């Protein structure tokens, strides 16, 4: 809930787990702009502007 | 705006039926004075039959009519008599045919036309009875007519039916409110064909609502009776 | 004790016909 | 879950009665309807008044609108 | 004063005319699992019995007679201090775990 | 031919609903016609004359067809 | 007690049982149909295409 | 030796689920419903295959073969109106269903709870797009506006809206994708009811009083079969008095005219069970705003299970919360039927004040109600 | 189950209906299919009992 | 659409005018194909092994 995630050894977790979680959502995102083949992030990646 | 009242059907019974004369005479309204102008065509003559007339009369009323279908050895629309398997005749070729000949409206298709108005036959009956003179303050362009009933108060149909505008095939007076009745009744026979069988569709599910629920529910009870009866006590040590 | 205790009187839901203390319920269970 | 080892009970004795030996409606309207009453009571003044404050503002709102409509001498 | 009030709420809640005491219609999560495992025989038993004959009345829809009913002073406690118990444990451990 | 609606009309105009309906229309067709240009259009009370006179042959008519 | 004669002898078999709801169910739909039917243009004599065909 | 019943896999299964599966004694009749559901499902499955064994989704003859199914077609009018009519005691089921479960604090099998609200928005979606297939004034109108509610969304909205109509607007292409997708749903339908009943017979169900029955169960088959039966033939009552004697009572007569682009109908509205979520839609003045406020108005169920706050489970022991939940009904009913009037005064006021009156029930006046419950009962 | 007449509207009608339903009853029997399997394991091709290789 | 009139039209359509429809009506087409021959297939082993015991 609220009180019993607010302690001290819960922000460690926090701390510990930012990292891997902060850069899988950078794997969706790169997923999704992937996927959906989106123009605005794609143009200005080289060598795939090419294919617009 | 200004609503339909309540009148009192024949078939507004909750458990009553069209009067199929009536029905046959308003299809003779509908024969002789709009199907110049309405179509109907999600009916059939087939459907005629064993309602409001019998086989013989309804080969001779589509045979009186005359249908263009088919292409001939030669490709050509050929037109020949009407006959059961047909279905309504159009008055006009095409929709815009009929808008440019009227007035540019569209008349709306008979068929379905009680079941689509909120209030039903007391409606196109009050409609049809309640071609009034336009009241002081409002004008009118020629070519329109005033009906306080019609959303807009102003309707582009003549007034269709009046005294003696027809002639009855049994020979009850062919008056405008008598006219109005029979057609509008058609017109609810034509809407859902199958009221009257609706109607005894009911009737003996009632009787067997009236079977089958006091059994059921006393079948209930009774395997409830061991638990409604059940007593228990309490014996600690 | 066991024996101290008895099955409390139904008689307000019997059916008719089972309801006396001096009637084997035989007789009258085909019909019921 | 299923029956044999639902929960633990003790000293708890129950009777009944077979189906076939007593009534299936017994006395289903001389205590009946009475409860049927006290139920009603119990519930009627917790259930109403929710509904006939509906009541209320469906028939203002529905008078409201028609005035609406009406032309306001002018 | 505010007792006039509770017990007004009291005998319009319901439990005490189908033979309730006020533990017994408390909804059973894992501390009040534990807790009524943790109860002794006789309350337990007392609950159960009483439990199954609040269950019986409601399933039939009669009311238990109006004189024994549960009366205001009459209602125990009886869950009250194993289940602050197994609060004050359950807070303990989670601030170990904190 | 006369009809059986136009009688039955006219014995459902004498009752006091459409007695009431006719005094409104009719001043507000002296009030229309006296003022040149106005858009009050007497549309509405002749709905209110209406709906006693079509609900009063409504409860009466459909015995005399 | 007719019941009690109808149940030794109709009853107790879940065989015949069947036979029984299978043999009245014949009748019955035959009864209630003619019932309902009958009250059905009892209700609404003369507006049908039943009593009026003689005349066409 | 042993049981068919409980050693063949299949015939376990159905003994676990309702032949020998302990049930509350004191089970009311607010359950029934639930089978009711079931019945309320297989019955519209049956008839659906039926009526697309008749039906041409194509704009050229949709309406045509609506038509020449309840005319023509052999006791066809009975299979369409009581699909129809079928379709609205579903939801009739549907929402008596979620009212039985907020008042006697069902939502406390959280699981259950979830699916039941998944299966609720696709019976909502499943409504929706079959309303079309009819091809009606009402259906094609009142699709385009519903669908073009979704343009709101930002940035992707517009898009979706072209997708989703299959072009430029609601047209042919939509009207075949609707019938093909109202045909898929229900089977998935019936899938997540499996599961609902799967997560429900793990716990087992939940009396009226809220304590837990597990000392007093009883057999499923001898007793909750027959009671099933009795609601669910109360159920056919209702629904063939509805299909017999008044078959257009709920629907719009309007759907009774061919679909034509070129003319608006008077008034825009969906069904009598779609108008309180519409009303809401209504009352937000913002376009985003009101398809949020629409889409929470049922998602708001997931979170029925974290605002519970009282110590008893029901509400058979709680007279205030009773009557916040009739309040609540109230409220729902209001809903409807504004949603079913004009957005014109006085009627913009009182529904944007039962759409906030709404929310403020469920999220506050619950809550805090149930503490004050709590305060009043020692504990 | 033909329709009358011969191979017409009505039967392209009924016959895509039952193309659609039957498909998922498939679906169901094949879940059926595998609920038999599982208990009995599966036949490995020597025929001979495989519990003490799983 | 399943109407007589336009059903072969429709299909037309879709091998024609649908993105990428000729894709999916032939992959469904040749789909039923190799599922009848994985189900020959899988008959055939059943038969085989002596799995038809189960
Ligand atoms: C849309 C919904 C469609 C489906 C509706 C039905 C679904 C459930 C049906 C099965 C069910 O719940 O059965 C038990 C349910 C309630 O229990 P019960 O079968 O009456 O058994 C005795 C009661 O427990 C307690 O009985 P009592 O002590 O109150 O006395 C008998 C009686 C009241 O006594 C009377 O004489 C009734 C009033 C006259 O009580 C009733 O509830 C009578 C109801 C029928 C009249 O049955 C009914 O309510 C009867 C059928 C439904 C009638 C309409 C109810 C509204
Ligand atoms: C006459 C004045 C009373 C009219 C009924 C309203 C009322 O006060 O009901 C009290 C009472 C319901 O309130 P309650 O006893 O506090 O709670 C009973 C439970 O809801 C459990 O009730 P239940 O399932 O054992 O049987 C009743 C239930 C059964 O409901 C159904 O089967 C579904 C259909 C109704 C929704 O229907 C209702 O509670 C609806 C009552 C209003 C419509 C009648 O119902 C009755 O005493 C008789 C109901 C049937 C009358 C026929
Ligand atoms: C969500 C964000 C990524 C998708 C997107 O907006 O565009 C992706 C790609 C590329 O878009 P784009 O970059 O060509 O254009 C973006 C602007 N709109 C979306 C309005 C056209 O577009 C799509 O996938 C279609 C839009 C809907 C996606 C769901
Ligand atoms: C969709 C869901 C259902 C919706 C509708 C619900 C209401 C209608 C259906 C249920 C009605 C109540 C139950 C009816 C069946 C029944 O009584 O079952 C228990 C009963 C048993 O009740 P019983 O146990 O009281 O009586 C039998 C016991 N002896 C023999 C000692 C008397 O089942 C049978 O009787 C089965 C008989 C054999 C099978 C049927 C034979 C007749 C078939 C006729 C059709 C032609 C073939
Ligand atoms: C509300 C009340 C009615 C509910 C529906 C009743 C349907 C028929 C029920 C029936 O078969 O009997 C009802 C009644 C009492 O039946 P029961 O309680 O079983 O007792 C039988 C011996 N006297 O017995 C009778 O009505 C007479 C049976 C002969
Ligand atoms: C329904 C009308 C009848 C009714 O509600 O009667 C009251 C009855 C009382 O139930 P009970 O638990 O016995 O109350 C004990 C009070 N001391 O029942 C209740 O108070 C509970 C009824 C509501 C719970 C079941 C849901 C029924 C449908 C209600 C409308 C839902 C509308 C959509 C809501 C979302
Ligand atoms: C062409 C069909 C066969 C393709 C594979 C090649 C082949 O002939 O495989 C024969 C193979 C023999 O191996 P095995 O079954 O282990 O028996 C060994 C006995 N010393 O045995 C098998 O492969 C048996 C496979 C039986 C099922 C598939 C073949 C029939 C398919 C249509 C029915
Ligand atoms: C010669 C032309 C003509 C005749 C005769 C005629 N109509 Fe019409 N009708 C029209 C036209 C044009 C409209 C379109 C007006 C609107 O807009 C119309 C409109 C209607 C409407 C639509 C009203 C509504 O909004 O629901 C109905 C119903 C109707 N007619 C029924 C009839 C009936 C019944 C008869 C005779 C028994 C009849 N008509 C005779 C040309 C005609
Ligand atoms: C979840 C259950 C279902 C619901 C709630 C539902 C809902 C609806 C509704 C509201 C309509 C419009 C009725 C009207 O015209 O007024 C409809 C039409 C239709 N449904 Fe369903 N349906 C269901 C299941 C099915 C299934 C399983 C099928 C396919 C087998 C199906 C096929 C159809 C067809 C063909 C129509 C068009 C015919 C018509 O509109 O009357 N339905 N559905
Ligand atoms: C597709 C329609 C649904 C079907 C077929 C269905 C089926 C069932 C059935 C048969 C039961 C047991 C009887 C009962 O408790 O009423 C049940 C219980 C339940 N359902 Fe549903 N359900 C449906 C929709 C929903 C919805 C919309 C919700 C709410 C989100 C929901 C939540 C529940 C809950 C909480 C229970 C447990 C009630 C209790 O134990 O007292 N269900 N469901
Ligand atoms: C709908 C198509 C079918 C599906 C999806 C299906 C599914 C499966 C699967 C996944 C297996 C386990 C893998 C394997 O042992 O091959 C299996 C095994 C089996 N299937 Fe099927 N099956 C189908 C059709 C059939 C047919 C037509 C038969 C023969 C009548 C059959 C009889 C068997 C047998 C006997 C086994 C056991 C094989 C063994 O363990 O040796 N199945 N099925």
């Amino acid at each position: 809930m609220l009180s019993r995630f607010l302690g001290p050894r819960y922000r460690e977790l926090a701390r510990n787990w930012i990292p891997t979680a902060s850069m899988w959502g950078a794997v969706g995102a790169v997923g999704l702009v992937w996927a959906t083949d989106w123009r605005l992030i794609l143009d200005w990646v080289p060598y795939i502007n090419g294919k617009f | 705006e200004l609503h339909a009242p309540s009148y009192p059907w024949s078939h507004r019974g909750l458990l009553s039926s069209l009067d199929h004369t009536s029905i046959r005479r308003g299809f003779q309204v509908y024969k002789q004075v709009c199907s110049s102008c309405h179509s109907m065509d999600y009916v059939a003559y087939r459907h005629l039959v064993g309602v409001c007339y019998t086989e013989e009369e309804a080969k001779a009323l589509a045979e009186e009519v005359e249908v263009q279908d088919g292409p001939n050895e030669d490709g050509e629309m050929f037109m020949r008599p009407g006959k059961l398997s047909d279905y309504f005749p159009k008055p006009y070729p095409n929709p815009e045919a009929a808008r440019a000949a009227n007035n540019g409206a569209l008349p709306p298709d008979l068929s379905y036309i009680v079941r689509a108005r909120h209030g039903g036959e007391d409606y196109v009956f009050s409609l049809l009875t309640g071609y009034c003179e336009p009241p002081t303050g409002v004008s009118l362009r020629e070519g329109l007519y005033f009906n306080p009933y019609f959303p807009g108060q102003a309707i582009a149909m003549a007034p269709p039916i009046y005294n003696e505008v027809l002639e009855f095939d049994d020979g009850t007076p062919a008056t405008m409110s008598q006219v109005a009745k029979d057609v509008c009744t058609f017109l609810r026979w034509a809407s859902e064909p199958e009221h009257d069988h609706r109607k005894r569709m009911g009737l003996k599910m009632l009787m067997m609502m009236g079977l089958l629920l006091p059994l059921v529910y006393a079948m209930k009870r009774h395997k409830w009776s061991v638990l409604k009866s059940r007593k228990l006590a309490y014996r600690p040590p | 004790s066991h024996t101290d205790i008895r099955v409390p009187d139904f008689s307000d839901y019997r059916r008719a016909e089972v309801l006396d203390s001096t009637k084997s319920s035989k007789e009258s269970s085909d019909a019921r | 879950r299923e029956f044999g080892h639902l929960t633990r009970m003790r000293h708890v004795i129950t009777y009944s009665l077979s189906p076939f030996e007593q009534r299936a409606f017994p006395h289903y309207f001389t205590k009946g309807i009475p409860n049927v009453l006290r139920r009603t009571r119990a519930c009627i003044l917790r259930v109403a008044p929710p509904f006939v404050v509906f009541y209320l503002v469906y028939t203002w709102g529905t008078q409201e609108f028609e005035k609406s409509k009406r032309k306001n001498p002018a | 004063w505010l007792e006039g009030i509770r017990k007004w709420y009291y005998n319009a809640a319901g439990f005490n005319k189908l033979g309730l005491m006020r533990d017994d219609t408390i909804y059973e999560d894992d501390d009040v699992k534990e807790a009524i495992r943790r109860l002794p025989e006789n309350l337990y038993n007392d609950r159960v019995f009483r439990i199954k004959r609040a269950l019986d009345l409601t399933m039939r829809q009669q009311i238990l007679p109006k004189e024994q009913w549960t009366k205001y002073e009459e209602d125990k406690f009886y869950l009250e201090p194993y289940l602050k118990e197994v609060i004050r444990e359950r807070k303990e451990r989670e601030e170990w775990a904190k | 031919l006369v009809d059986p609606l136009t009688t039955v009309r006219e014995q459902c105009e004498q009752i006091e609903k459409c007695i009431k309906a006719r005094e409104r229309l009719e001043l507000c067709d002296q009030r229309v016609s006296s003022r040149s240009q106005t858009e009050e259009d007497c549309t509405e009370e002749l709905f209110d004359f209406l709906h006693a006179r079509d609900h009063c042959v409504a409860h009466k008519l459909f015995n005399s067809l | 007690t007719l019941t009690a004669r109808l149940y030794s002898l109709l009853f107790r078999r879940t065989s015949t049982f069947a036979l029984t709801i299978a043999v009245g169910a014949l009748f019955f739909e035959r009864a209630f149909d003619q019932g309902a039917d009958a009250i059905y243009e009892h209700i609404n004599q003369g507006k049908l295409w039943k009593h009026i065909k003689h005349k066409y | 030796m042993t049981n068919i019943r409980k050693s063949h896999p299949l015939m376990k299964i159905i003994n676990n689920a309702f032949i020998d599966l302990p049930a509350p004694s004191n089970i009311s009749s607010w359950w029934n419903f639930g089978s009711l559901l079931g019945i309320c499902l297989i019955l519209q499955i049956l008839t659906g295959l039926f009526l697309a064994m008749h039906y041409t989704s194509d704009t050229t003859t949709a309406f045509s073969s609506v038509t020449h199914i309840c005319r023509d077609v052999n006791y066809g009018w009975v299979i369409r109106y009581l699909h129809a009519n079928g379709a609205s005691m579903f939801f009739i089921c549907l929402f008596i269903h979620v009212g039985r479960g907020l008042y006697y604090g069902s939502y406390m099998f959280l699981e259950t709870w979830n699916i039941g609200v998944v299966l609720l928005f696709t019976v909502m979606a499943t409504a929706f797009m079959g309303y079309v297939l009819p091809w009606g004034q009402m259906s094609f109108w009142g699709a385009t506006v519903i669908t073009n509610l979704l343009s709101a969304i930002p940035y992707i909205g517009t898009d979706l809206v072209e997708w989703i109509w299959g072009g430029f607007s609601v047209d042919k292409a939509t009207l075949t994708r609707f019938f093909a997708f109202h045909f898929i749903l229900p089977f998935i339908i019936t899938a997540l009811a499996a599961v609902h009943l799967l997560f429900l017979h793990e716990t087992g169900s939940n009396n009226p009083t809220g304590i837990s029955s597990d000392m007093d169960k009883i057999p499923f088959h001898p007793y909750y079969t027959i009671k099933d039966i009795l609601g669910a033939l109360f159920m056919m009552l209702i629904l063939l008095i509805l299909v017999l004697f008044s078959p257009d009572l709920l629907g719009d007569p309007d759907n009774y005219t061919p679909a034509n682009p070129l003319n608006t109908p008077p008034h825009i509205k969906p069904e009598w069970y779609f108008l309180f979520a519409y009303a809401i839609l209504r009352s937000i003045p913002n376009k985003l705003g009101g398809v949020l406020a629409l889409v929470a108005s049922i998602l708001i169920l997931i979170l029925m299970p974290m605002l519970h706050t009282s110590k008893q489970r029901s509400m058979m022991f709680r007279p205030l919360s009773q009557c916040l939940f009739w309040m609540l009904v109230a409220d729902l009913i209001t809903l409807t039927w504004i949603g079913g009037q004009p957005v014109e005064h006085p009627f913009i006021i009182i529904g944007q004040l039962a759409s906030i009156l709404y929310f403020l029930i469920i999220l506050v006046l619950m809550p805090i109600t149930s503490i004050i419950e709590n305060n009043l009962l020692k504990w």
